[PDB]
């Protein structure tokens, strides 16, 4: 198949073992594995794109355990010493050992690792120095490892052999500019107390960009929920151009959506078009995440019940040229109200029906005069496109206009 | 620009020639098909009934179609599914009625307007304008055709004397004609010369009918600004709300149009023309790219929409599909998105590491499309390691054939009569990447082997068959063949030359065949036993041969690090290059059998791939095209013949923040059969850089610095030494060639 559609299989797969009582956790855990694994390219999938039975199950009993959480989020120094033993559960440990130490910061155990490869890599070999055979090999093995990220090349040196070591500054400026969340926290926690409100200012700033990858968001949950005056930060990111919307696009794709509700509550600026966006992202988002609905929903509804952003939101319904900015929002609400590949309670639906009403009423108040043509165009969404959880074959027009009937 | 319809409806032939020019070289793929059923019609239909929603031309200046369906061949009596597309314009107060003919064909029979669609056309005039006084119109006829894809014609009809300003009939009409009589092979003067019943020309008269364009609901005057952005989601946004809604509505709108009076259109290249011509109608005032692929089992077509040179903005990939389902349609463009590098320049002249997807199905009635987003960044597919990762993993075949088809070049065509090209491809790319892998096996156990690579010559010199075989030292042994539809023999291989502790070592075989309908099969790996048990069982079953091993090659990427950056126009490193190339393959020649060009650039292809420096390499690149003008004599014609330029290999790196210099390398490469040869060969190779040296728009949006650099090879066959293998400039400067900006 396709590498998306082999990252999904796998990362469907790990999300089994999650296992916890509250429906919320379980589905925000879903998403970090596939933040783990990769969505729109691949992260950790490079090493357990093969893994089958058994290296399945030694995964399968990293991630069902409550150790290796923090909320929703991975315990980054939990999974570094699992991924570094032997055999857990008596399941051996499928994963490549070295790489997994450089990946997670195990550095006590970067360089044992390192030789044991080095050895057994040498030991397969037949004019030059052993010393310069032992510096040849050791580059020999390093560049192989490296074609899987910058990291592997990180922690030992080339010349000498011995594990390198960093300043706290040096290891963080690195960390960003290879994409390596785990590398980030890492040093961060051995950076100067008074180094790290500027070290994370800088970090968020240079990730908020246009050409943002996934990757970049796990950096930046993280580099914002330190930042002790998120104020000072927010205007060093308006002076950047679309600094707060990539910011906001990134967290909420990668569904990091607690991190954005504590920055929305915070100056309850933006563009209109960034304010447009922002409601298309989160819409797309709680059909790729359906289990994710409510969060994904709330925090619609705060962009949108936002006083200060009163100005905004009359425009987003304000039909102009035969189409209307939040046509799609509302279209993909409605097709995760009527999702039956989920179980969802009757209750759920209804507050999820009386949600967009509130929105089509705010519309309807606002442009009477060009309310009969939004709604032309809301089915015209509904009928003309279609969206992930969208059933094939059924008119989901239909439904919007159930709800135009109980409106008037 | 000035705008292609602003400048055909104004009857400014030499700005449409200009700004049609200006556009053929933004979609350099548009003449492949103008001879593809109805496409050039419908793309010349679309630019007209799109131009008043973009404000191109007002509602005053009326325009008016009909599709000049071919009908019937002459010859065969079978049907077609071409035609001629007949579109005039005019603005009222005005008393000119300005008449056009497109086609596919230069002189096709009723090219030429008709006096039934003259009569046609006044009739749809006149809903507006009823009393309108039809001696006082000037028809000016003019006609527009291309064909072959070499040339492009834009001709004014000299004024006529009245009831010869029009021709008798028109292409349906002719088909109408032969229908209503018995014969199909009737030629024009026997049509014309005949007396018709009444009966027969009232049915003549019910068949030309003309229809009008005009605005609709939604204007498109600034859909190319919602797409020359570098946010993925504001370019997803306006492609699924606004543009995409557009162009259903209108293709829908005009549905009936296009099925009336023809049978088995081809909907795959009318659904891409009237894609196209959306695009044209804003090819003169934006920078746009338009990549498109409509060989057979491939309906995919990749834009970008720029105001000058942005380096981030975000590329989209529509997938058509004709009777599919729009979910399967947008899984054939998130396939083509994954792999865009190897395929398509769109991923040259932009550095976005995301695309927007779109699969587009005109003929549903629900879901006709849908957009997802999907990462662009370009891959390295290490052959030798995913060779032995196949072994015991299911689906690594599927990637292995994939990155040897996909990297075939698309100006060859994968047929029966170019079996031998793509034969010669897939094996010289499969030897450069297989003989220049530096790196070592990484082993499922946490474990690293390094590989010893060997090739085999069979006993038959004139065998089409490529055997290599991968030895990892302390590890398994894996020989591969890459066969042809005929070298199925299966003698073994001796690997006694190998020196093979016994362990635990197994020696495994995966065999690929092209077969006579150009697909390359994989078969499932085979495990042939130990080692010692594999040279015991077949003792007596050893193919006649001597196997080879290949030297070692890692110098040659130490080279290309030095070649591709700092010199890069230095032809001293490029000539010690090549040097060392051909110091690796002077032991092999003989094994190789490098007997094409296409094997030659492939090897080198391969090299350069699988060597970390170029970032990116590129076979038989199309740079652009040239366009030489032919005038003639009222009667004016304005003929335009269209040559391809192509770089034989184009090596790249990628834009940095530091340096978005791409250190542009390019190669043109020859074979000298004979040492005699050898001269006429390199003689060849400079003239085609002298005329490479002519193309500058093509080379400026590959990089952001202002030179190129450029160097004729030639291989020599009957080289006694290695270091007159490949032939290399000794420099007695013509390399770099500055572009003009």
């Amino acid at each position: 198949p396709t590498q998306k559609e082999l990252r999904d299989t796998m990362s469907k797969k790990l999300q089994e073992a999650i296992k916890h009582p509250d429906p919320a956790v379980v589905a925000g855990r879903k998403s970090a594995i596939k933040r783990w694994v990769g969505v729109l390219q691949d992260n950790f999938m490079e090493h357990i794109k093969y893994f089958k039975g058994d290296k399945l199950k030694f995964l399968h009993n990293v991630f069902q355990d409550e150790g290796c959480w923090s909320g929703v989020r991975l315990d980054n120094a939990a999974l570094g010493q699992r991924f570094t033993e032997e055999k857990i559960g008596g399941i051996d440990n499928p994963l490549r050992k070295y790489e997994m130490a450089c990946s997670y910061c195990v550095v006590d155990k970067i360089h044992p690792l390192f030789q044991k490869r080095f050895e057994s890599y040498r030991n397969k070999f037949p004019g030059k120095t052993e010393t310069e055979f032992g510096k040849y090999v050791r580059n020999s093995l390093l560049d192989s490892i490296k074609r899987k990220g910058p990291v592997f090349d990180f922690w030992i040196d080339r010349e000498s052999g011995e594990l390198k070591k960093y300043d706290a500054v040096e290891g963080f400026d690195s960390a960003v500019k290879f994409k390596w969340s785990e590398g980030v926290e890492y040093f961060y926690n051995h950076l100067k107390e008074e180094d790290k409100e500027k070290k994370l200012t800088e970090a968020i700033l240079a990730l908020s960009r246009v050409q943002s990858v996934e990757k970049d968001a796990p950096i930046l949950d993280f580099c914002v929920n330190k930042i002790v005056d998120k104020d000072t930060l927010l205007q060093k990111l308006s002076q950047k151009d679309k600094g707060v919307y990539s910011l906001f696009v990134e967290l909420i794709e990668s569904c990091f959506f607690d991190t954005v509700h504590d920055l929305v509550q915070c100056w309850c600026i933006f563009s209109q078009r960034d304010y447009e966006l922002f409601l298309s992202s989160l819409s797309d988002t709680m059909l790729k995440n359906p289990e994710l609905s409510v969060q994904a929903r709330s925090l619609i509804m705060e962009f949108w019940e936002c006083g200060s952003l009163y100005q905004y939101r009359k425009a987003a319904v304000n039909t102009s040229n035969y189409t209307v900015p939040t046509s799609g929002v509302f279209a993909e609400l409605i097709v995760n109200w009527r999702r039956e590949d989920i179980y969802k309670t009757d209750e759920e639906k209804e507050i999820e029906k009386k949600e967009i009403l509130d929105m089509m009423s705010f519309a309807k108040d606002c442009f009477p005069e060009k309310f009969e043509l939004f709604k032309k165009l809301i089915i015209r969404d509904l009928r003309l496109c279609g969206r992930e959880g969208k059933r094939v074959n059924v008119d989901y027009g239909l439904f919007a206009e159930e709800l135009f009937s109980e409106l008037e | 620009g000035d705008g292609l319809i602003r400048s055909l409806v104004d009857g400014d032939l030499e700005g449409f020639r200009q700004g049609f020019e200006s556009f053929l070289d933004q979609c350099p793929s548009f003449l492949y098909h103008v001879s593809a059923g109805r496409f050039l019609p419908v793309f010349f239909f679309s630019m007209f009934s799109t131009a008043h929603d973009a404000n191109i031309l007002n509602a005053n200046e009326r325009v008016y179609f009909r599709f000049d369906n071919h009908g019937v061949n002459p010859r065969n009596g079978e049907n077609r599914n071409t035609a001629n597309l007949k579109v005039a314009v005019y603005r009222d107060g005005q008393q000119v009625v300005r008449c056009y003919s497109i086609s596919d064909r230069p002189n096709s029979d009723g090219l030429r307007f008709s006096t039934r669609e003259r009569n046609a056309l006044v009739q749809e005039i006149r809903r507006q304008n009823p009393n309108l006084r039809e001696e006082d119109l000037n028809f000016e006829q003019y006609k527009v055709c291309m064909h072959g894809a070499t040339v492009f014609e834009v001709i004014r009809e000299k004024d006529r004397q009245g009831r010869d300003k029009f021709a008798k009939y028109s292409a349906s009409e002719i088909n109408l004609i032969r229908r209503l009589l018995g014969d199909h092979r009737l030629t024009i003067k026997e049509i014309e010369g005949r007396q018709l019943n009444q009966n027969q020309l009232r049915q003549l008269g019910r068949l030309v009918n003309f229809a009008q364009v005009a605005q609709g609901q939604q204007g498109i005057d600034n859909f190319m600004e919602m797409l020359a952005s570098d946010r993925r989601q504001d370019v997803r946004d306006r492609i699924r709300r606004e543009i995409l809604p557009y162009i259903t509505d209108i293709y829908n709108n005009y549905r009936q149009v296009l099925e009336n009076n023809i049978e088995n259109r081809n909907q795959r290249f009318e659904g891409h023309g009237f894609l196209l011509g959306f695009l044209a109608n804003f090819s003169h005032r934006y920078t746009i790219g338009v990549d498109l692929d409509l060989s057979p089992r491939n309906s995919h077509v990749a834009f970008l929409v720029r105001h000058q040179v942005e380096r981030e903005n975000i590329p989209i990939v529509i997938n058509l599909a004709t009777r599919a389902p729009p979910y399967i349609a947008l899984n054939r463009a998130r396939s083509h998105a994954e792999r865009l590098h190897v395929f398509s320049f769109i991923p040259i002249h932009t550095e976005s590491r995301n695309t927007v997807c779109v699969g587009l199905n005109f003929n549903l009635n629900l879901d006709p499309f849908s957009v997802d987003t999907v990462g662009l960044q370009q891959d390295r597919f290490p052959l030798v390691q995913r060779l032995f990762e196949c072994l015991e993993n299911e689906g690594i075949r599927e990637n292995i054939r994939d990155f040897l088809l996909h990297h075939l070049p698309a100006e060859i065509p994968r047929n029966a009569e170019n079996y031998d090209r793509i034969f010669d491809c897939i094996t010289g790319f499969a030897f450069g990447n297989s003989a220049f892998d530096r790196h070592p096996l990484e082993l499922e156990e946490e474990d690293e082997a390094p590989i010893t690579k060997y090739i085999f010559r069979h006993g038959d010199e004139g065998l089409r068959c490529l055997t290599m075989v991968f030895h990892a030292e302390g590890s398994d042994i894996v020989i591969l063949h890459i066969r042809a539809h005929d070298a199925q023999q299966q003698g073994a291989i001796n690997l006694q030359t190998l020196n093979v502790n016994g362990n635990d070592v197994h020696v495994w075989e995966v065999s690929c065949t092209l077969n006579n309908q150009l697909e390359l099969d994989i078969d499932l790996p085979n495990d042939l036993g130990l080692y010692h048990d594999y040279q015991n069982n077949n003792a007596n079953n050893f193919l006649a041969g001597d196997l080879v091993q290949v030297p070692n090659t890692e110098n040659v990427h130490n080279t290309l690090n030095q070649v591709v950056n700092d010199g890069w126009k230095n032809i001293a490193q490029h000539r010690g290059l090549f040097q060392e190339i051909s110091g690796a393959l002077m032991p092999l020649v003989d094994t190789i059998n490098v007997n094409s060009e296409d094997k030659f650039r492939s090897i080198l292809h391969g090299t350069f791939y699988a060597s970390d420096n170029p970032y990116k390499v590129l076979a038989m690149y199309k740079v652009g095209q040239t366009y030489s003008l032919k005038r003639g004599q009222g009667e004016r014609v304005i003929l335009t013949r269209i040559t391809e330029q192509r770089l034989d290999l184009l090596l790249l790196r990628q834009p940095r923040e530091n340096d978005l210099d791409t250190h542009p390398i390019g190669y043109v490469l020859r074979l000298a059969n004979n040492a005699e040869e050898v001269g006429q060969q390199q003689n060849d190779a400079r003239q085609e850089i002298g005329r490479l040296k002519k193309q500058h728009r093509g080379f400026i949006p590959i990089t952001s610095g202002n030179e190129v650099v450029l160097f004729p090879i030639v291989f020599n066959r009957d080289a006694h030494e290695a270091g007159n293998l490949i032939l290399f400039p000794e420099g007695i400067e013509e390399h770099v060639h500055r572009l003009d900006r």
